[PDB]
RNA sequence: AUAUUGGCGAGAGACCGAUAGCGAACAAGUACAGUGAUGGAAAGAUGAAAAGAACUUUGAAAAGAGAGUGAAAAAGUACGUGAAAUUGUUGAAAGGGAAGGGCAUUUGAUCAGA
RNA sequence: GUCGAAUUUGGGUAUAGGGGCGAAAGACUAAUCGAACCAUCUAGUAGCUGGUUCCUGCCGAAGUUUCCCUCAGGAUAGCAG
RNA sequence: AGAACUGGCGAUGCGGGAUGAACCGAACGUAGAGUUAAGGUGCCGGAAUACACGCUCAUCAGACACCACAAAAGGUGUUAG
RNA sequence: GCCCUGAAAAUGGAUGGCGCUCAAGCGUGUUACCUAUACUCUACCGUCAGGGUUGAUAUGAUGCCCUGACGAGUAGGCAGGCGUGGAGGUCAGUGACGAAGCCUAGACCGUAAGGUCGGGUCGAACGGCCUCUAGUGCAGAUCUUGGUGGUAGUAGCAAAUAUUCAAAUGAGAACUUUGAAGACUGAAGUGGGGAAAGGUUCCACGUCAACAGCAGUUGGACGUGGGUUAGUCGAUCCUAAGA
RNA sequence: GUGAACAGCCUCUAGUUGAUAGAAUAAUGUAGAUAAGGGAAGUCGGCAAAAUAGAUCCGUAACUUCGGGAUAAGGAUUGGC
RNA sequence: AGAACUGGUACGGACAAGGGGAAUCUGACUGUCUAAUUAAAACAUAGCAUUGCGAUGGUCAGAAAGUGAUGUUGACGCAAU
RNA sequence: CUAUCUAGCGAAACCACAGCCAAGGGAACGGGCUUGGCAGAAUCAGCGGGGAAAGAAGACCCUGUUGAGCUUGACUCUAGU
RNA sequence: GCGUUGGAUUGUUCACCCACUAAUAGGGAACGUGAGCUGGGUUUAGACCGUCGUGAGACAGGUUAGUUUUACCCUACUGAU
RNA sequence: UUGGCGGAAAGGCCUUGGGUGCUUGCUGGCGAAUUGCAAUGUCAUUUUGCGUGGGGAUAAAUCAUUUGUAUACGACUUAGA
């Protein structure tokens, strides 16, 4: 538990979280960008559709040189990507969250990812060789990944 | 300190910036100037660039050393079937510059031209000008409220035409729609001509006729991204060069410590709009007309079209322009082909051309044979067939 | 009677308090490097007590969500506290080739005194 | 370039630091050579370069004199507290 | 590049000289009001598109010291002797 | 006198700019006006100086009060203070009903060093005053150690001809296994053994968190075990340069 | 097998099919090639590249230490049956 | 080795595989070195010449030795150029 | 084959703060200051003008009462003889 | 405004000559331009010569050989969203 | 409400007729206070939203697929009920 700050309604909400996760924080905080705020089942079709390369991530902040795609303008953007792996640890806590929903009995048509936030967790490091007998680090950045999502209510 | 040995720079500062032009069809900048005098006519035409070929034809110039001799002269076979007038615009002038008040189109416009006003055609419900084609509804009052206006103001009056693309050999569908300039005088009378036109279609011979110096105004073939050194016409640096040799060695001073715009730089080559002038029209042939590749002299009951038909655009079914000459585009491209800026009397201009052959061998290939009778003639029987 | 940075046994300190104090508070002259002589680290703290999370559920699983233990899980062995750099989310605001600052007031937010 | 002899090469063995070894380049002597590496003397010395950690209050300079193996330093008088 | 005297900068902000270590003015605790310095008062820009007598028309006009340059020689240009 | 000729340099550019022609130019004269941390007056801070007041309810004569002047500052000197670790004394000081620490565009005091309070977090100690003492204050030293960025999801993961189809396994297969096909090493091998070296890497079963710069169900990985059989092959023995 | 050949090229036995992949085919590169006419005018310099090349037959100069130079140079031929 | 026949006159058909000549400077040649910027005309070399020395010796080691190298040697030798 | 775009993977150099110019003045060649020109999010591939770009406490030169290699009837010594 | 060349010798700037030409003007831009090249010269270390020096060595004397590193950032520029 | 003029950015100018209200051109009647001696003492117009009525109209674009007149990627240019 605690995790980040949330502003809806405990009761109407589930959670689920994945920590120390060994896919790009960069990609997966692009990600989870893409789907927060979105209805759950709305947000699981997209996913589904950028694994399936028929839409894509918009990557606002991690984007520098990465390239550009017709697929980015839905989004308002030249910048966009089909991270799978981010998209797959993504969909992983989308299920959690939605079965953690379905145990407590909310509504599964009004769920909609009310807050998922992706931080840094620890590198993993490894080495790389480089000319001249040198080593530099050869590092992963791993994500911690959590969201809610709760029911729409007025 | 100075450059050492001078050499002319490499390219026209004029032409810049070699970036991709903003349409496929070109912009027609300028058109002739008016004479009030003459009866009223459309200044340029539209034509789909067709394919090049050679004609032989007797040279008349006094003083030349091939004068009434026979000369071999790559020509440029451009497609006009007539464009439909649906549409004409008022431009009134102002201290900013010339300004459409007003457009008024006809009452039926084919899909060919609708096709224009879509970029998804076969799932929209196509419901451009329905509600405009109602103006025509009992009187037209407000159509000839629209012209009254167009003819109490606009100084300039331009007709708003398509291409029939459905003529051509082209997949395209989708016709191109320009407004040409109404020459000839009568503000009033470029209003009515326009009006009167209005679903009607205007042949290249109500606008061009032989010897005719005439401008072609086209977006060049694009090339994509290009080095220097062909972009340019930079001098390629020596095999010794270590990082490459197409490329320009000093690309600026030290001062100004910036590049400069005048510098030879990697970039688009291609696809740039050009205005060549001065194209004389060697024939203005017509498409019902067979026997179109026949002259005078020639006699062969032949078209215009090469055995085998033009390479990447197809047969010649239209009307057609043959110029003298190359101009910009390539095949299949929409080109305006606009009557020249000015009186030339030069004696190149003024000269009154007669074609005495035109080839119509394959394009494809070595082609030998001008007909597929004169094949048949040469080769005699085949197993197949012939 | 004098010496004694070694050995053994003791008693102490206005000494240091884990980057300090011996290199070493810990399986430290260890791991590891070097052919070799030699060189030589890093590394302490859950909780009073493992009571170290039975059981349910989602997941192939790691795990998650519950449940539970506990004074506390804002203590879950990646464990006391848990700063900064740096980062995510949320909220607020501003943003024509930096940003930041000084004086003054407008506006928004916020607040003490009486 | 050379490729059947002043040939190439394994292993054993010898030569050790002002020493070796050198068909000689100051070359090579374990990525170290116009004197290897390791430890200690050693926190070597430096008129030279860099840095030198809280606040406020008051006073407040000198680059000049003489001497110096002195001229990027000091002593001395002067200026300052 | 080297001396003499003084004043400065260095060690010093402030107003002015657009800008600037040294020039001009003036040296500085925190504020208020008044008046000024040097310098300015078309607009940027606070402050007279003030007043007065003349001079100048430049197909490179001129426009405040330090200071950011111009000479000899010439001109029925124009002015006054 | 003013103006003009004399009067030529390199990125486009400078009476500061715009612009200005009975000037907004030049010479000269007269007024008004603008504004410096300067001058005048006033308050307040401090410093220095000269004084008054131990005659009582008088505990602050290092106090209180009166009067006048003054205030730039590097190097530097001196003074009065702020803060830290530890020590003697004291407040019979604070504290599990929450010490210390930490966070806090919340509040208060001080010119300042700093001090105080509230709120959150937290869990076992700590502080005021009088003195003592020092391993006592950091922005720098290509400072030391550790940690972390932007660069940046970027450079790149392109030598050694080359992969493909299907099935099986599996949660998951470009990469595992089997089959099929296409290729290569081409016997001076990408084959079969050894010497030095390594030391279990050999083999089986299980198995994928890390490692195999993609992947992985595979592995020279991980876990657990199994395995090296000599009178004849070596060492052992001999001597070689040498020790 | 070709071939003078332990060359190069192809194959049998054996082994491997391991090098991160997929998609496109811009510039500039790296590696590999070609080019009309001219033929070193390029450049410090023919750097790079090209040309030549095996074998059989013919023919082979200066010079020479009489050994060479020498594959000098310069010609011709080559398959299959 | 020869002959006939044969063909888009191809034929060492891929592979493989000298460019040549006329001269100058320089080192005779083969060989060697600056491992990691210099391969050379540098070093070495055979040849030539000089020098010392008959052992109680020449040249050269070792702190010293009842100690060593040349030397299992002897001037057609060893040592130094 | 790269570069390019994508999936996975994922460094480094460098970094006072940063990043548009002209002129001025200025430590006499400004990204910042002054005066002007101007100036509109977010960006991709290239590029080699500039960042007096990076790499390294200039190796040239001078200074130091700092060395070291080497030489010689330098000064002072010394093995050997 | 527009052009101001092709070559022989030399690293060369310069010079000089051949030749064409309308003409073969002079200059700047960090004596523009090396993360543009090249590296012939100069300008480390190898080597040769001559002169000088007892010598080590010296020579703005000659000669021969001698590693030319990095952009993916910012801006500028070229193109592209 | 009649009609006319106005396209430079017209978006306004003029004009006909009747209706309604006001009229300070002149003469009366009633009201105002306490906002306490001032406090802008709130009177304008800019956009947006919502609700109540009335009126009106009943699409496209992009992704994906496709073309190659295009193209590094985006972009472009085509086609598809
Ligand atoms: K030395
Ligand atoms: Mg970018
Ligand atoms: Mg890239
Ligand atoms: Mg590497
Ligand atoms: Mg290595
Ligand atoms: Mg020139
Ligand atoms: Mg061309
Ligand atoms: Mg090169
Ligand atoms: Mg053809
Ligand atoms: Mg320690
Ligand atoms: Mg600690
Ligand atoms: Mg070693
Ligand atoms: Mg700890
Ligand atoms: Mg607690
Ligand atoms: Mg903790
Ligand atoms: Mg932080
Ligand atoms: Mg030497
Ligand atoms: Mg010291
Ligand atoms: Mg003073
Ligand atoms: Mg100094
Ligand atoms: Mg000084
Ligand atoms: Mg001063
Ligand atoms: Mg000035
Ligand atoms: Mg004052
Ligand atoms: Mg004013
Ligand atoms: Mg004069
Ligand atoms: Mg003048
Ligand atoms: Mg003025
Ligand atoms: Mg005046
Ligand atoms: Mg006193
Ligand atoms: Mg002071
Ligand atoms: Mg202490
Ligand atoms: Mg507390
Ligand atoms: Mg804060
Ligand atoms: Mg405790
Ligand atoms: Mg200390
Ligand atoms: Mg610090
Ligand atoms: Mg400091
Ligand atoms: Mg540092
Ligand atoms: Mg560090
Ligand atoms: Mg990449
Ligand atoms: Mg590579
Ligand atoms: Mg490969
Ligand atoms: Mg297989
Ligand atoms: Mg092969
Ligand atoms: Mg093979
Ligand atoms: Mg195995
Ligand atoms: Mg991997
Ligand atoms: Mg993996
Ligand atoms: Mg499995
Ligand atoms: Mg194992
Ligand atoms: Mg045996
Ligand atoms: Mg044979
Ligand atoms: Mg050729
Ligand atoms: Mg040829
Ligand atoms: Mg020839
Ligand atoms: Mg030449
Ligand atoms: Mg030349
Ligand atoms: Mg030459
Ligand atoms: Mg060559
Ligand atoms: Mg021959
Ligand atoms: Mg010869
Ligand atoms: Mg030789
Ligand atoms: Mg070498
Ligand atoms: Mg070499
Ligand atoms: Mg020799
Ligand atoms: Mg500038
Ligand atoms: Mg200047
Ligand atoms: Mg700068
Ligand atoms: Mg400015
Ligand atoms: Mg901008
Ligand atoms: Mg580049
Ligand atoms: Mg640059
Ligand atoms: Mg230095
Ligand atoms: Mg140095
Ligand atoms: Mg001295
Ligand atoms: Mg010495
Ligand atoms: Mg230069
Ligand atoms: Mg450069
Ligand atoms: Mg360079
Ligand atoms: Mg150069
Ligand atoms: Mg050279
Ligand atoms: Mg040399
Ligand atoms: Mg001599």
């Amino acid at each position: 538990a605690r995790y980040g700050a949330t502003s809806t309604n405990p009761a109407k909400s589930a959670s689920a979280r994945g920590s120390y996760l060994r896919v790009s924080f960069k990609n997966t905080r692009e990600t989870a960008q893409a789907i927060n705020g979105w209805e759950l089942t709305k947000a699981q079709k997209y996913l589904e559709q950028v694994l399936d390369h028929q839409r894509a991530i918009p990557f606002r902040r991690f984007n520098s040189s990465i390239g550009r795609t017709a697929q980015g303008k839905e989004f308002g953007v030249t910048k966009a990507r089909w991270p799978a792996k981010s998209v797959k640890f993504v969909q992983g806590l989308l299920q959690n969250a939605a079965a953690n929903a379905e145990a407590k009995g909310l509504d599964a048509t009004k769920l909609y990812v009310s807050h998922i936030q992706v931080n840094q967790a620890p590198k993993q490091r490894r080495r790389t060789y480089r000319a001249h007998g040198r080593i530099n680090k050869y590092e992963s950045s791993p994500s911690h990944i959590e969201l809610v999502v709760t029911e729409k209510e007025e | 300190s100075h450059r050492k040995y001078e050499a002319p720079r490499h390219g026209h500062l004029g032409f810049l910036p070699r970036k991709r032009a903003a349409s496929i069809r070109a912009r027609v900048k300028a058109f002739p100037k008016d004479d009030r005098s003459k009866p009223v006519a459309l200044t340029s035409f539209l034509g789909y660039k067709a394919g090049m070929t050679t004609i032989v034809r007797d040279l008349d110039r006094p003083g030349s050393k091939f004068h009434k001799r026979e000369v071999v002269e790559a020509v440029t076979v451009v497609d006009t079937p007539p464009v439909v007038v649906v549409g004409v615009v008022g431009y009134v002038e102002t201290p900013r510059g010339l300004r459409s008040l007003t457009t008024v189109w006809a009452e039926h416009l084919s899909d060919e031209v609708k096709r224009r006003f879509y970029k998804n055609w076969y799932k929209s419900k196509k419901k451009a000008f329905t509600k405009y084609s109602a103006k025509y509804a009992q009187d037209g009052a407000g159509i000839e409220r629209e012209l009254a206006r167009i003819k109490k103001y606009a100084s300039v009056v331009r007709v708003l035409v398509h291409t029939q693309i459905r003529k051509t050999p082209l997949a395209q569908k989708k016709a191109h729609l320009a407004e040409i300039q109404l020459n000839g005088g009568s503000i009033s009378e470029k209003v009515d001509w326009a009006r009167e036109h209005f679903e009607k279609t205007v042949a290249v011979d109500s606008v061009f006729e032989q010897n005719e110096m005439i401008d072609a105004i086209a977006v060049t073939k694009g090339h994509g991204f290009e080095g220097v050194t062909h972009r340019w016409g930079t001098k390629k640096l020596p095999r010794k060069t270590h990082r490459g040799l197409r490329k320009v060695a000093c690309i600026g001073a030290w001062h100004p410590a910036h590049v400069m715009w005048s510098v030879a730089r990697a970039g688009q080559r291609g696809y740039h709009s050009r205005t060549s002038i001065n194209h004389k029209i060697y024939r203005v042939g017509k498409g019902d007309d067979e026997a179109n590749g026949a002259t005078s002299f020639d006699r062969t009951k032949k078209t215009i079209t090469p055995m085998g038909g033009f390479v990447h655009y197809g047969e010649i079914k239209n009307d057609f322009i043959m110029v003298k000459g190359c101009i910009p585009g390539n095949r299949k491209r929409i080109v305006t082909l606009r009557k020249s800026l000015y009186t030339n009397t030069s004696r190149k201009a003024l000269e009154e051309v007669s074609l005495k052959w035109i080839d119509t061998a394959s394009k494809f290939g070595k082609g030998r044979f001008q007909t597929p009778a004169e094949k048949h003639a040469f080769m005699g029987t085949l197993k197949k067939d012939l």
